[PDB]
RNA sequence: GUUUGGAGAGUUUGAUCCUGGCUCAGGACGAACGCUGGCGGCGUGCUUAACACAUGCAAGUCGAACGGAAAGGCCCUUUCGGGGGUACUCGAGUGGCGAACGGGUGAGUAACACGUGGGUGAUCUGCCCUGCACUUUGGGAUAAGCCUGGGAAACUGGGUCUAAUACCGAAUACACCCUGCUGGUCGCAUGGCCUGGUAGGGGAAAGCUUUUGCGGUGUGGGAUGGGCCCGCGGCCUAUCAGCUUGUUGGUGGGGUGAUGGCCUACCAAGGCGACGACGGGUAGCCGGCCUGAGAGGGUGACCGGCCACACUGGGACUGAGAUACGGCCCAGACUCCUACGGGAGGCAGCAGUGGGGAAUAUUGCACAAUGGGCGCAAGCCUGAUGCAGCGACGCCGCGUGAGGGAUGACGGCCUUCGGGUUGUAAACCUCUUUCAGCACAGACGAAGCGCAAGUGACGGUAUGUGCAGAAGAAGGACCGGCCAACUACGUGCCAGCAGCCGCGGUAAUACGUAGGGUCCGAGCGUUGUCCGGAAUUACUGGGCGUAAAGAGCUCGUA
């Protein structure tokens, strides 16, 4: 499944930018409802949750689905939360969006499930597919000149793209030269919170 | 009873059933009159049907009716038998 | 008997076979006495490889190869071989290996570049 | 050596500290139940009654063993009613091999059943592989056929007749089996080896085919599959203390493939037990699985290996091999047939029915692939198996749209009547059709098989290429503290809630509804069950002055 309702009150509720344009949330950065201003007890529980409720709506990534990349994460040899945030990273609509070929990571999923895209000649439509070392990634042929992506060659510019990707082409062609270390990513979210969530 | 090659395989059986008995009721009157002569104590019938009974042990192994190694149990028993009696 | 059979590995419709030694009596997916070889059908031209080595034993002490696994020695050069025939060498093919990846790599950025 | 790995909270009091139980948050399932429900991939599905079983299938095959000629075929022949021949072919029958595998179930079993490691100088092994020798010679039958009898049926008798690779006698074998004598050598005591040497006695066979040609007998070695013995290991119960007389040991016989009270006659009086004998209860065991920081605890569904059983109990026969599931004999229970004399059955194979239960599927499609049986082979057989159908039963993936959109509509709900929430949400304006839908292409799995030249069950499925349009696609639990998420109204110790502490007594963040919120999402909750938290049986890792706990005190056996 996905989750389809409204996108600003997620931020507002975590007091966070996770689109980052979004007037609404700046507008009112308290949460949502009727109680949204009203004091609310502090807890450690309530802050680690948050931290991986920042996660996993700014990635568009199911709990089921997010608790499994935790356990690769911590299986894998390095430290807990690095692997994590950079095994959601590997993810081909987060990449597509770390490109700039998308607006937002909602239109970056789209993008991707309904077949534009193809990984080293072969179509992908599986959003998370995750990437790995030198992988090349491509549009296919009807939808270079498709409208939404004829905007999206001329709008480049709307945030940085990070050095472990590279747009080579007016084609829009990403490269993926490594996988991004935790110094790379730059996301606003304490990961240590989220290893220590799951060791509850 | 309800399969074709069981009800011909009971009459097969029946037939090898009647040869191998009759053969070893033979071989076992071949011992027992062997036994017979050695607790009579006549040497010299008991060493003649010796021989007959252990041939007519030998040859029902090469029937398949009783082992080799039966064969050679018997007939060591009896040649023993003979030499200490 | 004591023959070379093929048994089936690997899920629904992706039959991947090791090549075994095994008892006629014992059933397909059953305790083997070697593993000699593997056969992947699914694949063009279809994966074989066999220990020539241990092929060569069992045929010597008398295995009996199932059909396919006959036509696979003799594709390999282990029939042959054993019976003393021509064509030791066999036929076999392999897949070609496909481009390295770090190559595509660098032709990308020649190419866009 | 060594980091990859341990979280707590509530509840005894007016308050406190400790002790200590109870309860909760996590994970898991062959699950069930409630609400809800789009698609696909890959798994999985009688846990109860080893209860009873309608119906169809689950083991055959060989004319290159044999006499034969019912069906086809071909050749005569015709009058067209039939009648011959052939043997390409093949019903029934004789004969060989298979049917002991494969599939099911877990009733029994606390045991060398199983796991792991050994032993066999104590042993067997069809078919397969590879050395050596051979395959001589005679004979008497019988099934089938034909005639006829008995019986309701199941079945069965007599006569006449025919064949073999069916059966039977003899020769040869001197590798092999038995016995006596005798030499060397190796050990682990019986003994083993040198096919030691030697004397005496003895042990087999089968033909067919004319083609990739297949077979037969003995014997040496191998390979495979076993048998038997032993060390060690894995349940509760002394409110179960003695048990055993083929029982413990010996010798002479018997028995087996083999060792052995395995059996038997005699002789000795032993053997096993608080390192729990003998009893009672429960249970198939294991690789593994679940949980856990680990140690440990729990468990043995699927998949894989052993074992056990096949309506209940007993027995043997055939065979290289037998718990002989779809064999046989007997006894019992039950169902059925009968002419009342007598007969016939066995789903713990696959599918299916009744029943029991909270609960578990189709009386599919193929032998195309892999494994197995027979056949020289073409081939035949295979509910093994490969697949399909059904059930969110589980795991995983994807969709139910994306961008923009205001000081922010209507409507709903709060209010300090200012407004504030729902909410960029919606409306609207453009943008992409994944998955479903409608067309047109269309597999791999087959270096296979037959070499006759055709051959894929799944399947016109999966997967590609076009078309139309946001178009068809969201629910469930929770919101007093643990524990994320609060207000109004309705009943006022009522109706009800609840895992624990506890909430309801006409102002409830705990009851019911609504608005809002939170956590999860084609699922969400509940019940049951196991581990965790529980250092709460503490080996890792706890205690005994007063909290539960030092025997009333000594002596002394293991
Ligand atoms: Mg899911
Ligand atoms: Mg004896
Ligand atoms: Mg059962
Ligand atoms: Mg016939
Ligand atoms: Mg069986
Ligand atoms: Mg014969
Ligand atoms: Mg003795
Ligand atoms: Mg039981
Ligand atoms: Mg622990
Ligand atoms: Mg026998
Ligand atoms: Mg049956
Ligand atoms: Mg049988
Ligand atoms: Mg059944
Ligand atoms: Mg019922
Ligand atoms: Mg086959
Ligand atoms: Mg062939
Ligand atoms: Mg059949
Ligand atoms: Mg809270
Ligand atoms: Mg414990
Ligand atoms: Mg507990
Ligand atoms: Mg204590
Ligand atoms: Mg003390
Ligand atoms: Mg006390
Ligand atoms: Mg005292």
């Amino acid at each position: 499944a996905r989750y389809t309702g409204p996108a600003t009150r997620k931020s507002r509720r975590l007091g966070v930018d996770l689109v980052g344009g979004d007037q609404s949330f700046e507008k009112r950065p308290y949460p949502p409802g009727q109680h949204g201003r009203a004091r609310i007890k502090e807890s450690e529980y309530r802050q680690q949750l948050q931290e991986k409720q920042k996660a996993r709506f700014s990635y568009g990534v199911m709990e089921k689905q997010f608790r499994r990349y935790y356990e690769e994460a911590n299986r894998q040899p390095g430290k807990t939360g690095d692997n994590l945030l950079r095994i959601l990273e590997s993810r081909l609509d987060n990449v597509v969006y770390r490109a700039g070929l998308a607006r937002t990571r909602r239109m970056a999923r789209q993008l991707v499930s309904h077949g534009h895209f193809l990984v080293n000649g072969v179509k992908v439509d599986i959003p998370s597919y995750r990437v790995s070392q030198y992988d090349i990634i491509d549009v296919k042929e009807k939808s270079l000149n498709t409208l939404p992506f004829q905007i999206a060659r001329e709008t480049a510019g709307e945030r940085p793209i990070p050095s472990w990707l590279q747009v080579v082409g007016e084609r829009q062609r990403i490269l993926v030269h490594q996988l991004p270390e935790r110094a790379q990513i730059d996301v606003p979210l304490t990961e240590q919170l989220i290893v220590e969530l799951y060791s509850k | 009873a309800n399969i074709k090659s069981q009800i011909k395989r009971i009459r097969t059986n029946e037939r090898r059933r009647l040869r191998n008995q009759s053969v070893k009721s033979s071989l076992r009157t071949a011992i027992r009159g062997f036994r017979e002569a050695v607790d009579a104590g006549d040497k010299d019938k008991a060493s003649e049907l010796l021989h007959a009974t252990s041939r007519k042990l030998d040859k029902a192994a090469s029937k398949g009716v009783i082992h080799p190694n039966q064969a050679a149990n018997k007939k060591s028993a009896l040649a023993l038998a003979l030499n200490k009696l | 008997a004591v023959k070379i059979k093929l048994t089936r590995l690997g899920k629904i419709r992706n039959p991947q076979y090791r090549i075994i030694v095994a008892d006629a009596r014992t059933r397909r997916d059953g305790r083997a006495i070697e593993v000699i070889g593997r056969y992947h059908p699914k694949e063009e031209p279809s994966l074989i490889q066999i220990d020539s080595e241990r092929a060569q034993y069992w045929l010597g002490v008398g295995a009996q190869p199932t059909e396919p696994v006959l036509a696979l020695l003799k594709i390999t050069g282990d029939w042959q071989k054993f019976k003393g025939l021509p064509g030791a060498e066999g036929t076999l093919k392999v897949k070609e290996p496909k481009p390295s990846k770090l190559d595509l790599f660098n032709a990308a950025l020649a190419e866009a570049e």
